[PDB]
DNA sequence: ACCGGGCGTATTTTTTGAGTTATCGAGAT
DNA sequence: ATCTCGATAACTCAAAAAATACGCCCGGT
């Protein structure tokens, strides 16, 4: 009841937006153009829906690749390398929120999942006048995906202090 | 920390060859023999500029003409890393670097891009060492641990790499007692917070002494105060001495009375006095009802931010809702779902539900297209502000009345000095039983400050039960057994003299039964170079020792047989095989990179070295197929 | 039903600072500064009628007692048809006092008779005859001045159509404004009755008017300003906007209308605190349910402890007492710091939901205001 | 200053034999030959024994066992002066030596006693040399004596500096002996930074002190906004410092006609205040929100270091979707995502969970060794803002509530005259504390103080200017240094020398990149280089006057870096005369030498002789009964 | 009312001038 | 050494405009 408002601000629909295009973005740069693998969709979310975790992800270029990404977090003129390591707890709490996403983006065909436990974005033109903030939100989560994309496995966790 | 270098790679600058390898070994005396020509080596420039450092040391005329991407691979706790930094063209450095990272790194690119820059390296290397603190010892100031440059391996005075003039110096002296195990970073913090925390509590302490000497010096004056009082007619005939309980009992209830009145009689009442108690009670009556007509418009004020806000908040509902409508608009009656194969609507079901959540918004936002709502809560706030207006103009015609009448009249003039007399002492009364109060014995002031200066104990003692100098004491005890344990073996004029490391001197001292002298003045190699080599070892043997140490498990020995070598080759197979020793004697947990001349016999057969008859410096590290004479 | 909408559009019409009359010499009047009341009139004019003299002859001593019209007194006349006769139009162009003199005399002649002898008094009927020879009996300067400037009225032909145009001119909510008139009109007709009812001549000031006017006004802002603002009304409720369900709780308990805006204020402000918590990542939609649990049980407790100690006050009065404590009561939850409103807005949105009530029997006296 | 040496003596340790005696030339360059590394360095340690020193440095295999007592004959302004020393034998050093002061004496005593400690003949020296009894003549004898371990060593540019406490000494005194400040100055310079930390220390607290803790300001602040909402006090047009807003509530409570102006504008502007606070809680509750978090989730994190292990190691939670999909998983819905049971959907999920597993292993335990706590400075920032925005916040709250309830039911008479009054009482009453609290002028005028004494002593110094000096010294050092260079064999004579004062070296000029002593090696260049500039210092010293240091030099075989052979040692010691003679044969110079009586004999203006034996051979054979 | 055609228009895409930033060099500590 | 400041060049973003394909409107069935 006072959980309302929330459950409007992170709907499960957004999710699978987001999710959807961290796998474009993902696949758009990989080397072998493989899938990624299922657990690093659980990562996009507690990324790019906070607002200063998503601050750092939008101003750093989309060149400057994952690393300094995570670089920025303990910067001296910034120290919140806190966060960094928030990064996978915050993914531990919002389990059930990218689970739901995962559901809306695969029945919605916009994510097929390979019984490897992988996940193929589809290309479902894009969706239908949305607002900036969405767009903006859209857009970042493309730029991550490229960024995990770029770096394999291992060196995407350990840049993250995750642990799969 | 365990910090390796499994091998160094290089990268052609001209894209024609593959990058060259050279393949150390980890826990292994790793001896690069031959290179008759010498130069000078550039496996520790190429090294320290690979791990961040500020200029490049790589011979310019002889390496920088041939050499793209200088890298280096270390095994360490996260696994292989792979640190590579671009030549820096014309320039004393360049921040461009390439990092990859692997549990064993197999492949290794033929071309490399800028992945990362210095700054990040450096700062990944800290935090593997643990020194991303709060001004504290960086990665680089490491170096001197790990690196003997030919001159430092037998110079006798120079016992530290990178001890060359005053900043380094004093740095390295500083870096020291941390190093040890002395100064923790968990004392570094708990230091500063205890500055703070004695900051904060001086100022409580000094408000809450203001604030008691106020109480004191007003409750003094208790007595006389209880007098004026009662003389103005605001408590009965004190017939005994009182309890300052009871009296302060008497004083708030006197202050708490809704309407109280001086003890004057009515009979005798002139027309003046009359007038006067009238417009004081209109003044009553006027100022209840602006107060409550503030109390509107106060409340309209912030409904108002608060109508705004609210509108804003259902903005930000249905856009984050929009997108539901779309993903509707393609998802089939029911799926199939992913992790179990159901063919179901429940995704369905839920875009549904949100949905029909964003209808609620949208009927929520467009409730009031024609703004009716805004133009009633102005009219409304003009309503309150006009009758505010009304309000004050008839309280200002009340006041101007009853200043005129007390001008013109005497006994009304006095009458209200009286009444001003008893309502500036009951609120004085007021004011200094409320700062009393809020000095109670656990009033929020003395339970702050009693607990900051708990906390400031406990810190304290926290400090106390762990001493940096006998720390630093007990350390230096253990190194210098070790130091001696391995020097004994090893060949010095006399294997029985115990040794000090005079940290601030930043140089070993020989305790000999005739002179405690320092290495400064024995005039020999063979002994210069024992000494390094045996205060070196029993360093990083204690390092080894110890957990959450910041300095890698590496040690870059260059030359060590200049010394000899304008026969003498059995005294460098002692060495070496001491150097074997150390190696094995901790499971092999640290590795020796040492640049040498000593022919293969020298060490042919000693455990824990290893070498290879690749494995050059000087200029056969750098292939001559890329040698064009550039 | 019309003379209340004639009386009802030339008030609002009227100027500020005004006195009108009902049934006492017309159907509506004015009063200015002296005698002579100023009249104005509804024809269903007629050139003679028993009523129109009857009235005029009988309370124009009444209507000149001072301080009720200049002695050049103004005169108007509503008439739902353009018929008017020749005396009747002659009457309407004096504006002097010799054309009002003139058409008196023409009167006379034609009702009353041919001077000196005046003999159609028995030309026309006796019960209109002696009518009209009270009227010509009173001194001709006073016959002067109750015609001397008469009007005549003719509106759009639509009173009810004009009556709602006028009413929306003024600065009002045109989604409210027939109800508006509406109740107007009512109030004249109801207060009408209490004036015949008792057997008293009908007034209707025109401030008194006025005043209920601007009270109804800001009765319906008050109640549009306390608007849903949760959900969309429908449109059965939406004719009188009726208040969200916490709102109605806390009229049930009989909270001031001040209270009521602020806990509005506080409503919308936690509102959008938690969408803006959310927006941000800070809470999710497990951060709040530790809390509206943790907030249903306080409350529970508190309404036990009030039941058990308040039983004393009135009904209305536990509501307050429990409603104040639950508002005023603070705990601190995890490390999130709100502001002072959140809490109360938190309690107001449960209180929506009829899940925490102030009102002992809330839920019985909802029930009894939604069939009141 | 004079000081050059005339002679030595050496007292045997019998009494049959009779003491050895020597005699150098004065303002000459004396030469000595012999056979280096059998003991051949012992007259530097027999001079600086002589002189004082807190150990004896002496051979005791080969010389000091040999010889009772030791001796120097030292030629001064005042005049000659023979001094004696006693060598300690198991002891280190010894305090008992006799002393002689003559203008030009002959004499030779043959047996002595002690006659002086080592404090007086200090001293007397210092004063001598006109030192503050701070620098002392032992800190000058860095530029006395070069023994074999510092003449060629491109690390150790002067004598007795491999010690902290002496290469500071000496760091701290060559702004003296340079010639560009006096010892008064010295310690005008030294007693002004000691002022200027004691005044930084002292400003730090007045700061602290007269900051007022946030729960008093706006209790100041909400009884001033109060009284302006009476209309007493007018409205400000920016923040007032809270000594003016103390200043005016006094003014307003010594009226007599109170003349409350209450009106809309009051009323609107207090309500304004209001809306405004209220819009500041927000912000600081919802930053402080977030901040509080931070610093939960980090304590957190503190606290998995000491649950994983004994030593320090954080622990997180695995993801483990693998089987947290299995954990929501039970006997009435299979599928933790759709919520259905069904045989086939749980083995395929069970499968699914399986391939999930496997894909968590790749990178499973590797994300598990040493995680450390690396956010300890973000820790102590976030700890430091929470408690400030704590303290700001419920600052704010008490204001905004002050000014809510001041508009339910306690205004319900405030607005009357009788409660005005009422409300100036209380606030009268409380100025009091408001004056004590956070409220300075002792300390502000002791800071005050402070820093007019600061001045003097800036204004004393003349600071600003001694740098320029030096400068001017080291240039003229450089100049004269390169001139000596031309005259040494060395091998890239085209680049100049710099001495480098902060570090106590030089550092060798070069266009490729700027080089030290060290990084090179070529030892014959490392001996040019410190002949050039001791030479340079020297000629640099004695162009000035009472220069506190000696004008004598020793030299301890600059040869043995040639260990052809005879052109570059002749080029040195040639130049070598070449300075002493333009110097007008006021500055000695020592040279113990290996090289034969010829090779130093070409030199024109040099003079010595094949005795002069050091080591085990200065002791007479006589002396040497054996080991 | 439903299907199909033709015109209007909001959105996407393209474009573009302005603005923002990662990087480097030099410096300072 | 780390850190900062400033200069630089490249970058991306953001606004405006144009092209676009969609939705709305008009005509016929």
């Amino acid at each position: 009841m006072l959980a309302r408002e929330a459950q409007n601000i992170q709907n499960p629909a957004l999710g699978a937006a987001l999710v959807w295009r961290f796998c474009c973005g993902y696949v758009k740069t990989n080397r072998v153009s493989a899938p990624p693998p299922l657990p690093f969709l659980f990562l996009v979310l507690p990324i790019i829906l906070h607002q200063e975790t998503s601050e750092f992800v939008k101003r750093t270029y989309k060149s400057s690749g994952l690393r300094a990404f995570a670089a920025k977090f303990g910067d001296s003129s910034v120290s919140k390398q806190d966060l960094l390591f928030q990064i996978h707890e915050r993914s531990i709490r919002w389990r059930q929120l990218s689970l739901r996403s995962i559901e809306l983006a695969v029945a919605s065909d916009l994510l097929k999942l390979q019984d490897g436990s992988d996940v193929i974005p589809l290309s479902k033109t894009k969706a239908r006048g949305l607002s900036d903030e969405v767009k903006t939100l859209m857009d970042l989560a493309e730029k991550l995906g490229s960024w995990f994309g770029e770096l394999s496995i291992h060196e995407v966790v350990t840049t993250l202090k995750v642990k799969l | 920390m365990y910090f390796q270098i499994r091998g160094i790679i290089l990268w052609p600058r001209n894209k024609n060859f593959k990058p060259h390898t050279i393949r150390f070994e980890l826990g292994k005396v790793n001896v690069i023999s031959g290179a008759s020509r010498t130069g000078k080596s550039a496996v520790i420039p190429i090294i320290d500029y690979c791990l961040g450092a500020n200029t490049c040391s790589i011979p310019v005329k002889t390496i920088r003409k041939y050499c793209e991407w200088f890298g280096i691979v270390v095994a360490t706790e996260q696994g292989e890393k792979l640190l590579a930094r671009k030549e820096p063209g014309n320039q004393r450095s360049t921040t461009d670097m390439f990092v990859l990272e692997a549990e064993n790194i197999t492949s290794i690119p033929i071309r490399l891009e800028k992945n990362t820059n210095v700054i990040a390296v450096k700062r990944m290397l800290d935090d593997l060492a643990n020194l991303s603190n709060l001004g504290r010892p960086a990665f680089r100031d490491l170096a001197a641990f790990t690196f003997q440059p030919q001159n430092v391996v037998a110079n006798p005075d120079v016992l530290f790499f990178k001890t060359n003039t005053y900043e380094h110096r004093e740095k390295l002296r500083k870096i020291f007692p941390y190093v040890l195990g002395a100064i923790t970073s968990e004392l570094m913090a708990k230091q500063f917070e205890l500055n703070r925390i004695r900051l904060f509590l001086r100022r409580k302490e000094r408000e809450l002494k203001d604030a008691q000497d106020v109480s004191a010096q007003w409750l003094a004056d208790l007595k006389s105060k209880y007098s004026e009082a009662q003389e103005l007619g605001l408590v009965p005939k004190p017939q005994e001495q009182l309890s300052r309980k009871q009296m302060i009992s008497q004083l708030e209830e006197v202050i708490s009375r809704t309407d109280l009145t001086l003890k004057v009689t009515v009979s005798t009442i002139s027309d003046a006095l009359s007038e006067l108690n009238t417009l004081e009670s209109e003044e009553r009556l006027v100022s209840r009802e602006l107060t409550t007509m503030r109390h509107r418009l106060e409340e309209m004020n912030r409904l108002r931010v608060g109508m705004h806000q609210y509108e804003n908040a259902l903005l930000m509902q249905r856009d984050r809702l929009k997108i539901s409508g779309w993903l509707l608009s393609n998802t089939n009656d029911e799926s199939d779902c992913p992790m179990c194969g159901s063919h179901t609507d429940s995704a369905k079901q839920k875009l549904q539900a949100l949905v029909q959540r964003l209808s609620d918004v949208e009927a929520a936002v467009g409730a009031d297209a024609h703004k009716e709502v805004p133009a009633a809560f102005d009219r409304e706030l003009q309503r309150v502000t006009t009758e505010v207006a009304n309000a004050t103009e008839r309280l200002r015609a009340i006041q101007s009345r009853k200043r005129t009448l007390t001008s013109r009249s005497k006994e009304a003039r006095e009458q209200q000095f009286s009444t001003r007399r008893a309502e500036r002492f009951i609120g004085n009364v007021e004011s200094a039983l409320e700062l009393h109060r809020k000095l109670g014995s656990d009033s929020e002031l003395v339970e702050e400050v009693r607990k900051l200066k708990e906390m400031v104990q406990t810190l304290e003692k926290e400090l106390r039960e762990k001493d940096v100098e006998l720390r630093k004491n007990q350390a230096l005890r253990v190194i210098n057994a070790q130091a001696g344990n391995i020097l004994q073996g090893l060949d010095v004029e006399d294997p029985s003299a115990p040794i000090s490391l005079e940290i601030n001197d930043l140089t070993i001292k020989v305790l000999g039964d005739e002179r405690d002298d320092y290495l400064s003045e024995i005039g020999s190699g063979s002994n210069w170079l024992s000494y390094h080599l045996a205060i070196l070892l029993s360093l990083h043997q204690f390092y080894l020792s110890q957990k959450n140490n910041p300095v890698p498990s590496f040690l870059i020995l260059d030359q060590p047989s200049q010394v000899y070598f304008p026969e003498d080759v059995e005294a460098v197979r002692r060495a070496f095989k001491a150097m074997g020793n150390v190696v094995i004697k901790e499971k092999g947990k640290l590795q020796l990179i040492v640049l040498d001349h000593a022919p293969r016999e020298v060490w042919g057969e000693i455990d824990g070295v290893v070498g290879l008859p690749e494995w050059r410096d000087g200029i056969k590290l750098v292939p001559m197929e890329w040698l064009t004479g550039v | 039903s019309l003379q209340f909408t004639l009386l009802t559009h030339l008030l609002l019409q009227a100027p500020e600072g005004s006195l009108c009359s009902l049934e006492v010499l017309d159907d509506v009047a004015q009063e200015n500064n002296s005698g002579d009341i100023k009249f104005i009139q509804s024809a269903s004019a007629a050139d003679r009628a028993k009523s129109l003299w009857k009235t005029l002859s009988n309370w124009i001593d009444l209507a000149t007692s001072p301080d009720f019209e200049v002695e050049k007194a103004i005169f108007e006349l509503y008439v739902s048809r353009p018929v008017e006769g020749s005396i009747v139009k002659k009457f309407n162009e004096a504006k002097t006092p010799e054309d009002a003199q003139e058409a008196i005399t023409h009167a006379r002649t034609e009702l009353w008779g041919d001077s000196p002898h005046f003999t159609l008094k028995d030309g026309i009927s006796k019960e209109i005859s002696k009518y009209v020879e009270k009227v010509f009996t009173a001194d001709q300067n006073l016959l002067q001045r109750l015609i001397c400037n008469f009007q005549l009225t003719l509106g759009s032909g639509s009173p009810q159509a004009d009556l709602e145009a006028c009413v929306r001119s003024h600065p009002v909510s045109p989604s409210k404004v027939s109800d508006i008139t509406n109740y107007l009109c009512g109030k004249v007709k109801r207060h009408i009755d209490m004036l015949l009812e008792a057997e008293k001549p009908a007034v209707i000031a025109r401030d008194d008017f006025y005043t209920w006017y601007k009270a109804y006004v800001q009765k319906i802002d008050r109640q549009m300003v306390l608007s849903s603002r949760a959900q969309a009304p429908v449109k059965e409720k939406a004719q009188e906007y009726l208040p969200d369900k916490f709102v109605q709780q806390l009229e049930i308990i009989g909270l001031p209308y001040e209270e009521i805006l602020g806990a509005i204020s506080d409503y919308l402000m936690a509102s959008f605190d938690r969408t803006d918590w959310a927006a941000r990542g800070e809470v999710d939609e497990t951060s709040f349910d530790d809390l509206d649990t943790a907030l249903q049980r306080t409350w529970k407790n508190k309404q036990r402890i009030c039941g058990l100690t308040h039983s004393e006050k009135s009904e209305q009065d536990q509501g307050k007492l429990l409603y104040f404590e639950c508002m005023q009561f603070n705990i601190p939850l995890q490390a999130m710091s709100p502001p002072s409103h959140f809490i109360p807005g938190c309690y107001h949105i449960l209180a929506d939901s009829l899940a925490v009530g102030w009102h002992p029997n809330y839920t019985t006296q909802l029930k009894n205001k939604k069939v009141a």
